[PDB]
């Protein structure tokens, strides 16, 4: 079967450089035209660059948005295609897919994608604040997980023992360049006096682990 | 570049329903329109090539049609594995371009949200910032209006919303709206209110609190 496998994504500051790699198997690599296609919420799917086969001089082609900054190359002996990026911009942030284009038609095979984040924000763990159950059936409570970078954080409740009714929202990027999110859960009001509720917040990039007990406010 | 307009951005389908969605090219593209499926956290997968030719291994309920500028992907009876995003792509001329996608979601009956408001914690206030959170729990459809009112002044520009993915069990959404003020601005005002308008509520719901009372 055909497999494409990317690597090399990560976090970089604006103006920076980064090289992506992709290894192919399951087809005659040197016959085919290899591409990078990126995806972001703001711009959707965008073709980035293509390098064609050695039989036609390994011609390269670039999207106008990356021309002069990106260089695509291939190494047929390693079945690898690469994307060297320079002068990176915040709007280059996205998931970068290695993809085969079938001789100027479909993108008929795609990798798993590798993530590029271009940001001047510094790595920072979150502050965790309680969302206390209201003193006025069913109650809601949670934890606010504020001002961390980069993504992701993980949130569990009671060390994983509490899963039903949990909603951990997608993170939102604040104007500060830091992320924030809330994790909430609905529980029986009667259980507020018999059961403790602790959110366990882990942020691997900063080696931050925080347990916050959430109780009714006095 | 040739632009591809996909419509609708969001299409709601009931299990067993026959559905279709549209890809319109900003200029003539002949039959060079190709369709892809992308499931949550997955990669695009080629489904249909040259408007109407199905790829091998792709189930027969998928069919494509169209030529010139207006193209259609049809699913004759959606199955739950078809809940995903769908993209079109043209290869008529360079550079190759993609549409913005149509998201397929599960249609269910209307469900009203349960609404909750949370004042900023004393801990956070001690740090110079106040976040006020309004929660809409397990509702459908996704469209809802959440307005913050602070001493009767409608807030604009200082709140952010987040929405969960559709729940796998009850097909609802949940939503947070977070109002962010400086500690000094928070302490200038007394009454903090979140008002929620949703199809499932016979009248809009307001949750509120007086700063510093409990």
């Amino acid at each position: 079967e055909v497999k494409l496998e990317e690597s090399g994504g990560g976090l970089v500051q604006p103006g920076g450089s980064m090289k992506l790699s992709c290894v192919a198997s399951g087809f005659i690599f040197s016959n085919h035209w290899m591409n990078w296609v990126r995806q972001s919420p703001e711009k959707g799917l965008e073709w980035v660059a293509e390098i064609r086969s050695k039989s036609i001089n390994s011609a390269t082609h670039y999207a106008e948005s990356v021309k002069g900054r990106f260089t695509i190359s291939r190494d047929d002996s390693k079945s690898a295609v690469y994307l060297q990026m320079t002068d990176l911009r915040t709007e280059d942030t996205g998931v970068y897919y290695c993809s085969r284009n079938y001789y100027g038609s479909t993108y008929d095979y795609w990798g798993q994608g590798t993530t590029l984040t271009v940001s001047s924000a510094s790595t920072k763990g979150p502050s965790v604040f309680p969302l206390a159950p209201s003193s006025k059936g069913t109650a809601a409570l949670g934890c606010l997980v504020k001002d961390y970078f980069p993504e992701p954080v993980t949130v569990s409740w009671n060390s994983g023992a509490l899963t039903s009714g949990v909603h951990t929202f997608p993170a939102v990027l604040q104007s500060s360049g830091l992320y924030s999110l809330s994790s909430v859960v609905t529980v029986p009001s009667s259980s507020l006096g018999t059961q403790t509720y602790i959110c366990n917040v882990n942020h691997k990039p900063s080696n931050t682990k925080v347990d916050k007990k959430v109780e009714p406010k006095s | 570049d040739i632009l591809l307009t996909q419509s609708p951005a969001i299409l709601s389908v009931s299990p067993g329903e026959r559905v279709s969605f549209s890809c319109r090219a900003s200029q003539f593209v002949g039959s060079s329109i190709h369709w892809y499926q992308q499931r949550t956290n997955g990669s695009p997968r080629l489904l249909i090539k040259y408007a109407s030719e199905s790829m091998s291994g792709i189930p027969s309920r998928f069919s494509g049609s169209g030529s010139g500028t207006d193209f259609t992907l049809s699913i004759n009876t959606v199955e739950s594995e078809d809940i995903a995003d769908y993209y079109c792509q043209q290869s008529h001329s360079w550079p190759f371009t993609f549409g913005s996608g149509t998201n397929l979601e599960v249609k269910r009956t209307v469900a009203a949200p349960s609404v909750f408001i949370f004042p900023p914690s004393d801990e956070q206030l001690k740090s110079g910032t106040a976040s006020v959170v309004c929660l809409l729990n397990n509702f459908y459809p996704r469209e809802a209006k959440v307005q913050w009112k602070v001493d009767n002044a409608l807030q604009s520009g200082n709140s952010q919303e987040s929405v969960t993915e559709q729940d796998s069990k009850d097909s609802t959404y949940s939503l947070s709206s977070t109002l962010t003020l400086s500690k000094a601005d928070y302490e200038k005002h007394k009454v903090y209110a979140c008002e929620v308008t949703h199809q499932g509520l016979s009248s809009p719901v307001t949750k509120s609190f007086n700063r510093g009372e409990c």
